[PDB]
RNA sequence: GAAAUUGUUGAAAGGGAAGGGCAUUUGAUCAGACA
RNA sequence: AGAACUGGCGAUGCGGGAUGAACCGAACGUAGAGUUAAGGUGCCGGAAUACACGCUCAUCAGACACCACAAAAGGUGUUAG
RNA sequence: GCCCUGAAAAUGGAUGGCGCUCAAGCGUGUUACCUAUACUCUACCGUCAGGGUUGAUAUGAUGCCCUGACGAGUAGGCAGGCGUGGAGGUCAGUGACGAAGCCUAGACCGUAAGGUCGGGUCGAACGGCCUCUAGUGCAGAUCUUGGUGGUAGUAGCAAAUA
RNA sequence: UUUGCUCCACACAAUAUAGAUGGAUACGAAUAAGGCGUCCUUGUGGCGUCGCUGAACCAUAGCAGGCUAGCAACGGUGCACUUGGCGGAAAGGCCUUGGGUGCUUGCUGGCGAAUUGCAAUGUCAUUUUGCGUGGGGAUAAAUCAUUUGUAUACGACUUAGA
């Protein structure tokens, strides 16, 4: 039968699964679309809290 | 039900000693062979007099082939047929060259077109329009139209193979 | 007959090439299909959405990691139905589908070698003009390929280099056509051609 | 050295096993048939084991024979030869197992003589 | 995307050095020795390698380090990480 | 049961092939006149061919030449039954019933 | 020359077999060229060898041999029916055997 | 001094069971015959 | 739930109906060859991506008995009357 | 008539699947082709029935031979056989130069029950045939007794201040 | 870390073969439209021809293909080299220059081929590995243990250590 009383799904879903990372350094999945007439630059930089 | 021939049954009632030399009704059927032939005779002489094939005598079964069977005739039939929830009526127009050809024609179309067969059909009448403008159909008038032409755009072709190399056109 | 066999995917329909693709695949023939972008279904293109939809809802509910994998890709669409029409739960089948290879576009070893066609499954021959027919390109695009610019791309370049090399085979054809053609005047033509050639 | 038999046929070389002797142990392989209310070797599903039946019986020419032609007769001793002495060429003579070394090489130099045939000849035989 | 090759410059750090290392204080330390090595006298294989890049690539990385040893931590071995570069002219960003 | 009026072909090639005798609840291979005449000479059948005239021309002895014929085992017709469904009637596309004189095309396949 | 072929190539299919039963002493044949049982006739009759490698030499050969012959036509496109003498191991469903053309009458 | 059950060695197979039947391959092994 | 007449399952395998106690076909000694039943012939799957006449486009098509469903009512959708 | 609306359910999802659209759909027709333990022919096994065969050398006449047909099966009935412990008889049977028992992806006979041989181990008795006799044949019975596994080197061996 | 590892050439064994045995012979796009050739005023152009299938094209004769002699032509093809360019979607291949060398069935000839004994695949392919000889080349790491805590049930992760 139904649940009786309508409340919400507890966790997301889309940070499955909630398992170790491969390592320390977190991969860097997407770089801003790059636009062919700015000068040249770095994206990104690395550094430590 | 088959490719199809038309006989001509002639038959009769058995004789007795009141009333010899009975009246020799005939019919033409359209029929694969010469028992179904008898049997769609006796279903509508039982039909339509008090004869049975107990009672009845065939007198003669003879094939009646076309007088012009290379001559294009535009045949009109008269049909009557059962459909599910009643029975019709219908007149129809078909160009073909033997009334045999139109018959076959026929029991597809309304197969086709009705979903009806031949235990629900029955052929009333099939008669030659000698003259053109008694035609009463399109789909046949515009074949009668004067100096008629027209080309066969698409053509397959029917491959031996199953690979090919040329990537064929459908010219013509 | 041929010991590889590489077909166009193009102005092709799905089924019927997959049909014949899996009986010449388990009769022994290594077949490769490319260019299966344009690969060709039947039914407009909101139809062919609808059902793979469909075939995207299904999904073990329990686990879809191991459900019924939706390959998005038009190479991996046609692998689909093309194992489901052979018996690849089999060792016999596995072979098979190792004899086969598909590929969107058409890659290095493959433009270089002649292109066949198989006309009981060309959609151009097998349906009525008017029926409305979906490219397979569009439907994996919709339902999530990315690389359907990047074929294109790539495909631009191949044309434009196969039309040189095609140029320069007209030219040579020329040549011995017209070789050919004065010395089908001699004796041993004449000869040649009582003989038939 | 045998009679002009036919080719010998048998229609089933293979020993019938019975049903689940391979799955259990205590079911041993000799033969019984299966009388169970829902057995599919009873009731002759396909794929399952054949059942013996006596179509598979042997031509009457080839019952008894041996590969050679011969039927084989157990012998314990000389006089039991002598009773093969006139029939070389439809019974051969096996030498029983609880025969002993001396009296083994005494019978097939007996038989040697009598032109008998011997299927197991190099029994208990010193090397 | 693919990785087609991958240029490093002459001398590399010996952080760089010790990340491609598990085991530092057991090794001979023969890291990018044929690759200094390779270098030579121009740059031969290096400008054919950077031209493989000006040519085909639609995208460039850059491969980074950190100064480890400035910062206060214990660690002694770098990060090592690809950063894309942003601008036109893949040219200029591999001249970059 | 398919029925039908048979030729003297059929019967000829029937009781040549399939025809066998009932004799001392036998099912005889004819083969010789010598057989039908021990069996049948009583009535005047004398041979094979006094059988198949018998049979043709039903006689008067009709009745013990057929019962002499032991059933005609016949075989599965060669080029099938012509139709798709064999228990409709002829006339409906089947197979059994009166097909009057299409009866020895089927036995000749059959024999 | 470069050819040395007196044999036609054909591929073995299946079994003979209803959906769900197959029959191994009777195996079908696919021959090149042929589409029709008319031409089939032809091959009627003709031997047939299915050649295999092994590792193990046997009378001074790698290579080892399964006779059989046509015996019928089956279907309409061309496939034919063959019987070998030890029939055939079903691991070579899609594996090339030689029809050599005697016994011959032409 | 059986079996279940186990150890060692050798041989073989092994993509969510194993085992069986018909048929052949491959490997191993084996009986029978010309005067 | 209960009767009638037959046939069957039970007590029975086989080919077909994907699958099924009873439906279709047909009843089993062991083998060989041939022909067929019912059902089928794009591929899975043995066998015509055969031939012929037509109907149908479904932004919920349809797909052959028992059998596993669909109605009243409607539609210048199309087809024939 | 086909198609559409009507036409809404609970895991994901079933014209059997793939897939099919002048179709691999619907209606009808024509042929070819596939294949069952069915039909035909042949062989072999058994069963039944009908028959022949004193001729002897010399034999099993409860034998040999010929002919024809048949062959599904629970409960159940009958028949012919296999095996076990013991009894009478017989083979002037086997056997410490090795009985019986045990093992043996080694061989042979029999449709089968089962029998026979070889090799190994073994260490004292055992068998074939004609007959008698029965505490005579095991897969089960939450069967009896005994032994052994997997579970599993797992649960766990943590109250009482050290 | 015993003079081991690896690439290439040759030789000998073993390994197996989802299974060669003349050639996988390269435009693209449309199909109620196109390919090829040709011309001009270069276009969505004019003229001609083609397609109705690859049953085409190429190659193909020689002891499984031998040893020799000329004629004609300066062509064709193979091998190992050599120049230069194009190749990135899985380029790993395509084209090209030059010379050397072999063959040439483009034509005419000469010798040989028997007995595998009336057929038996009658063995003339590809892969993988190993051991030998010849040359060429290069002479590292990881794990345990210790340690760290950006980590951690144990593994694992992160660090450090001549």
């Amino acid at each position: 039968s139904h649940r009786k009383y309508e409340a919400p799904r507890h966790g997301h879903l889309g940070f499955l699964p909630r398992k170790r990372a491969a390592s320390i350094r977190a991969r860097v999945k997407a770089f801003p679309k790059d636009d062919r007439s700015k000068p040249v630059a770095l994206t990104s930089f690395l550094g430590y809290k | 039900m088959a490719h199809f021939k038309e006989y001509q049954v002639i038959g009769r009632r058995l004789p007795t000693e009141s009333v010899p030399e009975p009246k020799l009704f005939r019919m033409r059927i359209f029929a694969s062979n010469e028992v179904i032939a008898k049997s769609r005779y006796w279903y509508f002489l039982q039909k339509l007099h008090k004869v049975k094939k107990a009672s009845g005598e065939i007198v003669s079964i003879n094939q009646i082939n076309e007088a012009h069977p290379t001559k294009v005739k535009n045949f009109g039939v008269w049909v009557r047929y059962d459909s599910r929830s009643g029975t019709h009526n219908m007149y129809k127009e078909i160009r073909d060259v033997s009334r045999v050809a139109a018959v076959e024609t026929l029991y597809q179309d309304m197969a086709a077109r009705h979903r009806a067969r031949f235990r629900s059909i029955h052929i009333l009448k099939v008669a030659e329009i000698e003259k053109t403008a008694d035609v009463k159909r399109q789909y046949v008038k515009q074949f009668l139209t004067k100096d008629l032409k027209f080309p066969l755009p698409h053509r397959v072709q029917k491959s031996t193979k199953t690979f090919s190399y040329k990537r064929p056109s459908t010219f013509y | 007959v041929e010991p590889v066999v590489v077909i166009d995917g193009k102005g092709h329909l799905v089924g019927r090439l997959a049909s014949v693709v899996a009986k010449q695949l388990l009769n022994g023939q290594k077949i490769v299909v490319v260019r299966a972008e344009e690969l060709n279904i039947s039914g407009e293109f909101f139809r062919n959405k609808l059902k793979y939809h469909d075939f995207l809802r299904k999904a073990t509910a329990f686990n879809k990691t191991r459900g019924p994998f939706h390959f998005r890709a038009p190479s991996r669409i046609f692998y689909k139905a093309l194992r489901g029409m052979v018996s690849h739960k089999t060792a016999r089948g596995k072979a098979a589908l190792e004899r086969l290879k598909v590929f969107e576009g058409i890659p290095p070893p493959y433009d270089k070698k002649k292109r066949v066609v198989v006309p009981q499954a060309l959609r151009v021959l097998r349906l009525k003009p008017g029926r409305k027919y979906t490219t397979l390109g569009k439907l994996s695009t919709s339902v999530g390929w990315k690389y359907e610019d990047v074929v294109a791309k790539l495909e631009a370049k191949r044309k434009v280099s196969s039309a040189e090399y095609y140029a320069k085979k007209r030219a040579f054809t020329k040549k011995v056509a017209s070789a050919n053609a004065t010395a089908a005047e001699s004796d041993v033509a004449k000869q040649l051609a009582a003989l038939g050639y | 050295a045998s009679l002009p038999h036919p080719k010998i046929v048998k229609k089933h070389t293979k020993k019938f096993k019975r049903h689940h002797s391979d799955r259990y142990h205590r079911v041993a392989e000799n033969w019984r048939k299966q009388k169970g209310i829902d057995s599919v070797v009873r009731r002759r599903f396909r794929g399952n084991i054949s059942q013996p039946k006596i179509g598979y019986g042997s031509n009457k020419k080839t019952k008894f024979l041996s590969p050679s032609g011969h039927k084989t007769f157990l012998v314990a001793n000389v006089k039991d030869l002598e009773t093969l002495t006139m029939h070389t060429k439809t019974y051969a003579a096996e030498i029983a197992h609880n025969i002993s070394a001396k009296n083994r090489v005494v019978i097939l130099a007996r038989a040697k003589a009598l032109g008998i045939k011997v299927t197991n000849p190099k029994g208990r035989l010193a090397l | 995307l693919r990785s087609l090759t991958t240029v490093w410059a002459e001398h590399l750090s010996d952080e760089v050095k010790r990340r491609f290392y598990k085991n530092w204080y057991k090794s001979k330390k023969k890291a990018f020795t044929k690759y200094s090595a390779k270098y030579a006298q121009d740059g031969a294989g290096i400008e054919r390698e950077l031209a493989r890049i000006k040519k085909y690539a639609s995208v460039v990385r850059v491969l980074v380090h950190t100064q480890i040893r400035k910062t206060p931590l214990a660690q002694k071995k770098a990060h090592l990480a690809e950063i894309q570069l942003n601008g036109g002219s893949i040219s200029e960003k591999v001249d970059w | 049961v398919a029925y039908g009026y048979p030729s003297y072909s059929t019967i000829r090639q029937l009781v040549y092939k399939r025809g066998f005798g009932k004799i001392n609840k036998q099912r005889v291979p004819l083969s010789d006149n010598a057989i039908i005449e021990a069996n049948l000479g009583k009535y005047g059948i004398l041979s094979i061919d006094d059988l198949i005239h018998e049979i043709i021309t039903v006689g008067p002895h009709f009745k013990q030449a057929n019962n002499f014929l032991w059933p005609f085992k016949l075989s599965n017709p060669s080029g099938g039954w012509g139709v798709p469904r064999k228990f409709k009637h002829f006339i409906q596309g089947g197979s059994f019933g009166n097909r009057e004189e299409f009866i020895n095309k089927l036995v000749k396949s059959m024999n | 020359a470069e050819s040395h072929r007196l044999y036609v190539k054909g591929k073995h299919l299946s079994y003979q077999r209803s959906k769900r039963v197959n029959n191994p002493n009777v195996s079908l044949i696919k021959i090149e060229g042929v589409a029709t049982p008319q031409d089939a006739q032809f091959y009627l009759g003709k031997r047939i060898a299915y050649v295999y490698r092994a590792s193990k030499e046997v009378r001074g050969s790698k290579i080892r041999v399964m006779w059989g012959k046509v015996t019928r036509t089956h279907g309409n496109s061309g496939v034919v029916r063959a019987t070998f003498r030890n029939n055939l191991p079903a691991k070579t469903f899609g594996a090339s055997v030689r029809i050599f053309l005697y016994p011959s009458n032409i």
